């Protein structure tokens, strides 16, 4: 595809289900285009992934 | 299967004319023509290919045209070298259909033919079947027509032609036809008579002979 | 600087095979094609087959369908031609040709055509042999005179009019051929009108393949 | 263990993005001229007797929209990559571009069988024939092309988010993941790798035959027939390691830095500049050189 | 019908020609018939006493033969004939009445 016709910053989907136990740790990303996003690591996998930052618990734990 | 009908079958030009030669095509081909020349008993060359391009190595006279599925071929003029038969061709639909071919030949002024007729060797008589000679020499055109009357009985379904081609010094032609005919039936008639037909003469001659 | 050389051909007895071989020099075969076209005695020329020893991609004309099987052999770029069934109607001479196809005009290239031909060979089917000829005297009328052959089989046949002495005014009309399936043929030389009853005048022919020599006497 | 990366403002790249326009309003006139002639030679060519090879026709058609529809990119570019033009322009120009851009990558890999069978097989069959197989394929490779762009082009929305709006593919929810990497892989095998696999090897084995064949080499050359090659692999390389690069980038399979991103955006700019450059150059590798194409257009 | 005849002074000309009432042909007798021309569908051809002398020509219906360039020999009367047979062969079936020509 074209450039222009594109979505560029750390991540464009979510994990809809995510086990809370298995989250280890998450990184506040900032950009000026997707503004504030969430990037995660889980234990199970050990390979970084991006939850919905609108999560509840999310919030709580983070602000 | 393309019939590719050519004409004209025969000409007549002097040295140095413009002569030009028309193949044409029943259906469509798509700009696929060649163009060949063969001298008497020789290997044909080859002059144009493809609708109106040239071949390396012929002479600039000859030249191509296209119009539709009416192809033809251009003679700037006729040096004393190009006195020979052209064959056109379509390259478009297997199998090749090739023409059915042009002879030009060199130009005189008209003859008139003599007639002469050969009574059967005494000889022949003993092989059984007895044979008369019609000739004709140095006469023109190609063009002639000869026919066999005996005992005022027209002769058809057996006899045979054959002429010789252009003299290179008196540019004409020589008709011999042969009449064969069995030692039985011979002597069963008295009369033979051989007639000419020729646009040089004003009635056709008549040479007959007796035993 | 390209060769074609034809071989194989002479005389076959009716229904028979023939193998004639079209040997290429002096380029590669595979990037051309090869033809063989037909030319009956006075008559047009005609298409036969043609056959790309590349991959074996063959083809035929109608009136020979199924019966001949063109062969290639890319190993000597030679090209070979069976024939089959042979009927007395194919007398004529095969000239081989190629058609090549240039490659540094791939996009933009013109319809090609046929570029270089052989000599050729000559296939003579029939169902008789050597025989004749028969010379026979062309007595002049009470001036033209000449002397015939007749039954004689096969071609060529040389005549040589009194030792080769006489050479103007002489005409040697083409063979012709006959129905039983032999050849006829006729010469005649004119003679000044004062010039009979003083001159004698022979007529010498000779045959090479039957090594037959004739001389005949003409008179009055 | 948390980590807080705030990113500064970009830097004025805006030079980069003035810099780049002026290199595809190049291409735009050299590639636009340039297409257009050969076209106009081909038609012509027919009247005199050539056998004007169809492929280059089509090839030259699909060339000719490509760079007709560069402008709109231009526009939405020097705008740092919003858009002002209204939701069905974004659809149907999208539409134009893949349709085209995958026509003549597909038609540079028919070329090369056609011209490798033409020096091998196609030698004995009847032009009528060849042309009419020419003809088939001239069709069914548009439609293949057309089947390839359709799905991503159904899956187009604009967004509006601050104040500026983009046009943006949406994918489906529950399967978002799947959905992008997939088109961008497609993107490659059928975009670059298989083409470019069928037409090495068959100039390859154009080379070894030509070598073969004693005439034909001299006529020929044995450098044009590696340099298609080589001109291909350059200009149509680039793009596509940058993205298959970037896709990884996203699986978070490489740690993320402000550098990283900045380097991505412009390499990923620049190489898409030479993917179009190939469309310019198509032209001239393809007909010019050709001396009956150069002395045809001589005479016209 | 042949048109024409009259009395030239050498090195005058006559147009001579005849209309239908295939090839034409133009003869010549002496007060002893002769060949002189003959015109074809498409060329010409003339007697070899008669080279470039006259010339002639096929209007599609009437033929022209533009006698020109007189000499002291063409005194007589010149007749149009028809080539009944299609290939031309030369049988010559109906017969003109020519006019008289003197020099
Ligand atoms: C990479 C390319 C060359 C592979 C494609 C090869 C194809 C075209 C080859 C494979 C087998 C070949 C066929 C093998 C045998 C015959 C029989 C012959 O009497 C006519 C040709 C014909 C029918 C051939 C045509 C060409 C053919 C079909
Ligand atoms: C639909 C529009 C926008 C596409 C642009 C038009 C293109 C495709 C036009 C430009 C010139 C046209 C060609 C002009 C002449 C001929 C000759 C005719 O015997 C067959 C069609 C053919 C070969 C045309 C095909 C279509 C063509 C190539
Ligand atoms: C979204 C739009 C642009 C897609 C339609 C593309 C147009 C330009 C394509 C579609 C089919 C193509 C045609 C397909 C076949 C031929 C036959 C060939 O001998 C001349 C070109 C010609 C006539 C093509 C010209 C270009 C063409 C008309
Ligand atoms: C003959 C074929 C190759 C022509 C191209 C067919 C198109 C329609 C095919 C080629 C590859 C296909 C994609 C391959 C993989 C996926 C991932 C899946 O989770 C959703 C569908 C999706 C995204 C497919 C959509 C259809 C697709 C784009
Ligand atoms: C993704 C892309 C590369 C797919 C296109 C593949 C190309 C190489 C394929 C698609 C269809 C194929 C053609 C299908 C039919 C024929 C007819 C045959 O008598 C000769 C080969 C020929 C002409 C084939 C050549 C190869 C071909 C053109
Ligand atoms: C390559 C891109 C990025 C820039 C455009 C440059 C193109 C037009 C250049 C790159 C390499 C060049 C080729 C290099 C070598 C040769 C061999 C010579 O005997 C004819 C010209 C030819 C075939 C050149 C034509 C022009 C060419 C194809
Ligand atoms: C004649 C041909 C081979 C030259 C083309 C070479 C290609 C591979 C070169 C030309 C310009 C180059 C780009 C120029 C600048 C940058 C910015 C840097 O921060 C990352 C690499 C990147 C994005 C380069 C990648 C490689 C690149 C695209």
């Amino acid at each position: 595809k074209p450039v222009s016709l594109s979505y560029r910053c750390p991540c464009r989907f979510f994990e809809s289900h995510v086990a809370r136990a298995n989250v280890k740790h998450l990184k506040i990303l900032n950009t000026p285009n997707c503004a504030l996003q969430i990037v995660a690591r889980l234990k199970n996998n050990n390979r970084q992934v991006c939850i919905d930052p609108k999560l509840k618990w999310i919030q709580e734990y983070l602000e | 299967d393309i019939q590719m009908t050519q004409s004209p079958s025969s000409l007549s030009a002097s040295v140095g004319d413009r002569v030009t030669i028309t193949c044409r095509a029943s259906q469509s081909v798509s700009s696929a023509v060649a163009w060949y020349q063969q001298k008497p008993g020789k290997a044909p060359k080859l002059l144009i290919y493809s609708a109106s391009s040239l071949y390396s190595g012929v002479p600039s006279r000859f030249s191509g045209s296209r119009s539709g599925t009416d192809f033809t071929l251009t003679i700037s003029s006729l040096q004393p070298e190009d006195f020979a038969t052209y064959y056109c061709q379509q390259s478009y639909y297997y199998p090749i259909t090739f023409g059915q071919g042009t002879k030009v030949e060199i130009k005189r002024t008209v003859a008139a033919p003599s007639v002469f007729i050969f009574p059967p060797s005494d000889s022949q008589l003993k092989s059984g079947t007895a044979s008369v000679v019609c000739l004709l020499n140095n006469f023109y055109p190609r063009e002639a027509k000869v026919q066999w009357k005996v005992d005022n009985a027209l002769q058809s379904g057996n006899s045979q032609e054959s002429v010789t081609e252009q003299d290179s010094k008196d540019s004409t032609y020589s008709l011999s036809s042969t009449l064969t005919l069995s030692k039985a039936d011979y002597e069963k008639h008295k009369v033979y008579a051989c007639e000419v037909t020729h646009q040089g003469l004003s009635s056709p001659v008549t040479k007959s002979f007796n035993r | 600087e390209v060769q074609l050389v034809e071989s194989g051909g002479g005389l076959v007895q009716p229904g028979g095979s023939l193998r004639l071989s079209c040997a290429a020099s002096g380029f590669n075969i595979s990037s051309s094609s090869i033809h063989w076209v037909r030319q009956a005695p006075g008559k047009g020329l005609e298409w036969v087959a043609s056959i790309s020893p590349s991959y074996g991609y063959t083809s035929y004309a109608d009136s020979v369908k199924g019966r001949f099987t063109i062969s290639a052999d890319t190993s000597k770029n030679t090209a070979y031609l069976q024939m089959n069934s042979l009927r007395a109607e194919d007398t004529a001479v095969y000239y081989c040709a190629r058609v090549s196809y240039w490659d540094w005009t791939w996009g933009w290239s013109k319809y090609e055509g046929m570029d270089y031909w052989g000599q050729g060979t000559l296939v003579t089917v029939s169902s008789a042999s050597t025989k004749g000829p028969s010379v026979f005297p062309l007595a002049p009328s009470s001036a033209a005179l000449g002397c015939l052959v007749k039954d004689y089989f096969p071609e060529p046949v040389t005549v040589s009019w009194n030792s080769g002495a006489l050479t103007s005014g002489v005409h040697t009309f083409p063979a012709v051929l006959q129905s039983s399936g032999l050849y006829s043929l006729s010469s005649v030389v004119t003679v000044p009108s004062s010039s009979l009853g003083t001159q004698t005048y022979i007529c010498n022919v000779n045959h090479k393949p039957s090594n037959t020599k004739v001389d005949k006497k003409v008179e009055p | 263990v948390v980590d807080t990366v705030m990113c500064p403002n970009m830097p004025n790249k805006s030079v980069l993005l003035y810099t780049l326009s002026f290199i595809y309003i190049f291409i735009f006139v050299i590639g636009m001229i340039a297409n257009s002639v050969v076209v106009w030679v081909n038609i012509q060519a027919k009247t005199t007797g050539y056998d004007t090879h169809c492929y280059i026709l089509n090839l030259a058609i699909a060339d000719l929209w490509v760079v007709l529809t560069i402008p709109v990119w231009v526009v939405s570019l020097v705008q740092h990559n919003q858009w002002p033009m209204g939701e069905l322009t974004c659809k149907v120009t999208h539409l134009i571009f893949s349709i085209n851009l995958f026509g003549s990558i597909f038609f540079l890999t028919c070329m090369s069988v056609d011209r490798y069978l033409s020096i091998t097989y196609f030698t004995n069959t009847p032009s009528s024939r060849k042309k009419m197989v020419r003809r088939v394929v001239c069709i069914l490779v548009w439609l293949l092309a057309f089947c390839v762009s359709l799905p991503d082009t159904y899956y187009l929305k604009t967004v509006t988010s601050n104040n500026e709006t983009y046009c943006r593919s949406f994918y489906p929810e529950h399967s978002i993941k799947e959905w992008l990497i997939g088109m961008e892989l497609v993107s490659v095998v059928l975009g670059f790798a298989v083409p470019f696999s069928i037409i090495a090897v068959f100039y390859f084995l154009l080379a070894r035959a030509i070598s073969a064949s004693s005439d034909q080499e001299k006529h020929s050359s044995r450098k044009i027939i590696f340099s298609y090659v080589v001109v291909f692999l350059v200009c149509w390389l680039p793009y596509h390691v940058a993205v298959l690069l970037d896709i990884f980038s996203i699986l978070h399979y490489i740690p993320f830095t402000c550098r990283l991103e900045h380097a991505l955006f412009t390499a990923l700019h620049v190489t898409q500049c030479l993917s179009l450059v190939h469309c310019c150059v198509n032209p001239v590798l393809y007909s010019f050189i050709n001396r009956n194409y150069r002395y045809e257009l001589m005479k016209a | 019908q042949e048109s024409g005849g009259g009395l030239v002074q050498p090195g005058g000309s006559l147009r001579l020609s005849c209309a239908a009432s295939y090839a034409m042909s133009w003869f010549r007798q002496a007060p002893e018939r002769e060949f002189v021309a003959v015109a074809r569908r498409s060329g010409a051809f003339y007697a070899d006493s008669v080279q470039g002398r006259f010339t002639v020509s096929r209007d599609d219906n009437t033929v022209y033969l533009q006698m020109n360039s007189l000499k002291p020999e063409d005194t007589a009367v010149y007749y149009c004939a028809i080539d009944s047979d299609t290939f031309y062969s030369g049988s010559y079936d109906y017969w003109g009445q020519g006019t008289q020509v003197t020099v």
